[PDB]
């Protein structure tokens, strides 16, 4: 096959700066000019960068001119995005993508997620929704809280984003865990 | 004169349109110019558009107050052959009421399916002296030499097509002739 | 200089549906579009190229038309495996960038009108927080009525009928009304 | 010279592509590269590229040091016909800026459906004196026979192609001429 | 010099509908019909164009035949989308100016 | 896209006057043809008028012969229809309509209504 | 240097299944790609040959495309009797041998000691009927 | 028209040895490069070897270098497969396969069964037909069940024959 593997991607504050990468394995990378697209949450996609296979023409859209760099290691079978003076806009799945005579772009990688956000890492706290029943998971930051009951299998519901830029989400049919904050309480309904 | 490279023409498997199911690739064929003029100046040209209403880009000299004449003849688009990657050859041709002092000889066959057709051989002379036994005589000490070869198009897997162009090898004699004034 | 494509489409199974892509001569008029299909939390992938090619992998029932600065992606023969995000792509000379369109979310129908079922829970202990969990809506979207609303975006369910929940803050009567094809199921919680 | 064997092309029935239902099979056309060179030294090369990225196989001797410049002309790219199974057709050509020892006449025609046009005949000569009444000159007492016959593409059952050649006879007279080392 | 089109016209959900358009030498005979599709309430939209092409984004099911001064329009896998007027339009070459037809209003 | 939108339509008594506007976007104007066309309440379409690209032929349907004038303004993208001695059977939508070569009339505006009445 | 087609496929009498077959320069980008048909306890057949013909025996149905060094298998018009191992094959340049797929197993939907069970299952692993010994 | 038959297959042990025998008719045989491929059970093919018409070129899967030898007998219209150094992996049916030019490989044969095995010929007990090994025996009959002791049985309902053991008792 031909595959596309980014990483890199995370959390990080405005002003913030991030490394990313993708890995070609499938064909001669060092043939193709490749690209970064990115998909802000919920909205549609936008190019961000191009680079010729010899480094001889990068080019940028504008909402990045001069923040972002594209580079390559033809001998690392490698594309790079240096990103400097991250903004809230450039929340987004970053994907890298391969342009190929006639095909255009073609090819695309599983994408790396970029999230930049003022928010600090504040750890949860659960209260009992009693009686059918659930637990609630309020103000907590970033994102992934995973909740458990002991094999019970009974319906947990996605985050919300409180203008806060904190979370909170519900559990109704408890063992929340949320590794940024070291949280792993049980609580009892 | 020979076109350079005609072999090349041959490489029907980099990602060229199958002609059919298990087909080779369809192989560079299509409308061709070929043109080659041997002058003592530039080449001068007459303007003659396909549709006066072609806005020709930035970057190219073309017929300038194109009127619908231009579309069939409009003696202002005269110009000179003077600069390179310069004069479209679609809105240009050799200006046969003035081109004393250049020999010019050229070719177009269109149509989609047209086969190239390219000899080569180095036994092949053509005599540039006129009907009075004198050749181009080189104004400035400088010789002219223009040339098109617009062999066919390409046509990618997709079936989007691109001209694709070959260089021409020449070889002129010269010798020296008395002149007054 | 930008790409202009339908924010939405649907059809019946069966049915030929049409996503345009309408740019101008900086772009579509003289580059070619390729079409990427986008299913929920998968990358893009090659649909079309060149305008109007299917690479392996692509049914004959995918087809494109261009005329001039305007493109066109038909799916005809539309099944359910068909629902996701159409993106429309093409290098634009002026910008020297690729530009994109908005995407097309093509929905399916045949999936018939399900209950939003309604749990409002009170709070429990300090500072007070509500909570109103809706689910299993196989028309999708919905609304929310009761300053300290907080609501989500409709996220599909593993049987495919989708759930949301929205949350009020108060300070230390009170009800959840959500509608749902014009029709409201309100459950309610007191002291 | 002329093409040994033309007749074996009209066979039309060893698994070819029956061109309709109850057809014969397509016979073998398309493009085609007959070329043949007199020399008393090997022909000289210009390497010309159709693509330049093109990696030619392990086993063939290619133009090296490949630049995009090489898809138009590029100096670099010189060699000598002296090697058998050796030279690709469609990355060589005979280099005009050379070849003072040897006469070639090569044509090129491209185009899928071209139909083969070979004329047989013990009685056409073609002479090898240049301008000046001297043929190639045999240094080491060598003659050097180079020849391309491509006659087109054989269409197998299921459609995929396969380049057909054929053998070319030579008959060079030959005279002793007086020389200044 | 009128283009003469049935006033109405109807069919069965997938049936093929058949709107014709007769003309003269002066119109029809010279120079290309185009019809243009109306639903209640917007302006007229190409449908069909040089008597036989679609622009992009009619479907396949469109399509339309000549013969000598007058041209048909074929809808076929008739929908109920496909409910609104018909207009069949020529350049008439002795009135110097467009002719239309009635219209055609198409009932499913 | 191209956009055409007309403009300058109303209410006006019979023997009035009324000048429409067409705003072209989307294309080089001044290249191509330009047409009026209008529809009388719950009647087919009728030509009203044509002006070539450089104004250089305008022609009249019959039935405004004398009484309508078509002008175009290149540097405003502004197609123009000046209505004259209007009469109750004029009462129409009036749509702008571009003609190009093949493609004949092509791209039509949104329509704008003239009303003449008492 | 391998030849990768889906472990498993499946499809609706009527529908049309698609089964690729994708490898590298060394084989399916300069050789051309043979189907084989094979059910349980028999023979493979020849079903595609060259990529995209089909011999005299096989409908109109089965059909195949090349796309470079992926090539795949479209079966339309499904039928119950197109139950079986679809094996896709092709020489490779570099191993100088025939390189296969792993297989693909077509399992077809429709409507249903132990001998005539539709449903698909039920210690012998269910055949096309099963058997218990204890 | 075109048949391909099989033959030599059947039970040896670890490190032994056994040679495979295909027999084409239907046409000149002579004439076309032969391939021998397996099918281990449960698993998907796997080509052993290829021998051009007059056994100039012989090509070999890496599975098998240097234990499995092919050759031909274009007087007796035969293709061989001598298989030496055997182990427990190469146990499969080993079908017979030609190539044509453009066609590619298009014929095969019915396939013969090598099983490379410790194991030691056990004869059934008859109908029902009670632990036997291996598996190629003849009678609406069922498919056997390999049972944990290593021996097959095998039921019939509407003449038992087992070849490696000999064993024919109606």
């Amino acid at each position: 096959e031909v595959q596309l593997v980014e990483s890199g991607g995370g959390l990080v504050k405005p002003g913030g700066s991030l490394r990313l990468s993708c890995a070609a394995s499938g064909f001669t990378f060092s043939s193709y000019t490749m690209n970064w697209v990115r998909q802000a949450p919920g909205k549609g996609l936008q190019w961000v960068s191009s680079i010729s296979s010899s480094s001889t023409y990068m080019y940028y859209g504008d909402s990045v001119k001069g923040r972002f760099t594209i580079s390559r290691d033809n001998a690392r079978n490698s594309l790079y995005l240096q990103m400097n003076s991250l903004r809230v806009e450039d929340t987004a799945v970053y994907y890298c993508a391969r342009y190929a005579h006639d095909w255009n772009v073609d090819y695309w990688g599983q994408g790396t997620l970029v999230t930049v956000s003022s928010a600090s890492t504040k750890g949860p706290s659960v209260f009992p929704l009693a009686p059918a029943l659930g637990c609630l998971v309020k103000d907590y930051f970033p994102e992934p809280v995973t909740v458990s009951w002991n094999s019970g299998a009974v319906h947990t519901f996605p985050a919300v984003l409180q203008s806060s830029g904190l979370y909170s989400l519900s559990s109704v049919v408890c063992n929340v865990n949320h590794k940024p904050s070291n949280t792993k309480v049980d609580k009892k309904v | 004169t020979e076109v350079i490279g005609v072999t090349s023409l041959m490489n029907v498997h980099s990602n060229g349109q199958a002609t059919h199911d298990n087909g080779a690739g369809k192989p560079v064929q299509g409308t061709s110019f070929h043109f080659f003029s041997v002058g003592g100046e530039a080449l001068e040209l007459q303007g003659v558009l396909f549709n006066y209403r072609t806005k020709y880009p930035d970057g190219t000299i073309f017929p300038k107050n194109a009127t619908v004449q231009s579309q069939v003849m409009n003696t202002e688009h005269k110009a000179y052959l003077d600069k390179n990657k310069a004069y479209p050859v679609e809105c240009w041709v050799p200006d046969p009421t003035r081109n004393e002092n250049t020999r010019y000889f050229g070719t177009l066959t269109g149509g989609e399916n047209v086969p190239p057709v390219l000899h080569i051989t180095n036994t092949a002379t053509t005599v540039l002296l006129d009907e009075f036994g004198v050749g181009p005589l080189c104004k400035g000490d400088n010789l002219y030499l223009s040339a098109v070869d617009v062999c066919g198009m390409f046509t990618n897997r997709s079936g989007s097509q691109q001209w694709r162009g070959l260089s021409r090898y020449f070889k002129v004699q010269l010798r020296k002739r008395r002149v007054k004034n | 200089s930008v790409l202009t494509q339908p924010p939405s489409a649907s059809g019946t199974p069966g049915q030929r549906v049409t996503i345009s892509c309408s740019g101008g001569s900086s772009n579509i008029g003289s580059n070619p579009v390729n079409w990427f299909q986008q299913f929920p939390g998968t990358a893009p992938k090659l649909l079309i190229y060149a305008n109007t090619q299917r690479p392996s992998g692509v049914p004959d029932r995918f087809s494109g038309s261009k005329s001039g600065t305007s493109v066109s992606l038909a799916i005809s023969g539309l099944q359910s495996e068909d629902e996701g995000d159409y993106h429309c792509a093409a290098w634009d000379d002026s910008l020297k960038g690729w530009v994109f369109g908005g995407g097309t979310k093509l929905t399916v129908l045949g999936a018939p009108k399900a209950n939003p079922t309604v749990t409002l829970f009170p709070p429990s202990s300090n500072k007070a927080t509500l909570v109103c969990l809706i689910s299993d809506f196989y028309p999708g979207a919905v609304t929310v009525a009761w300053a300290g609303v907080e609501t989500t975006k409709p996220s599909k369910q593993s049987n495919n009928k989708t759930a949301a929940s929205s949350y009020l803050s108060l300070t230390p009567s009170y009800s959840c009304q959500v509608t749902h094809e014009g029709t409201t199921v309100e459950k309610t919680v007191a002291p």
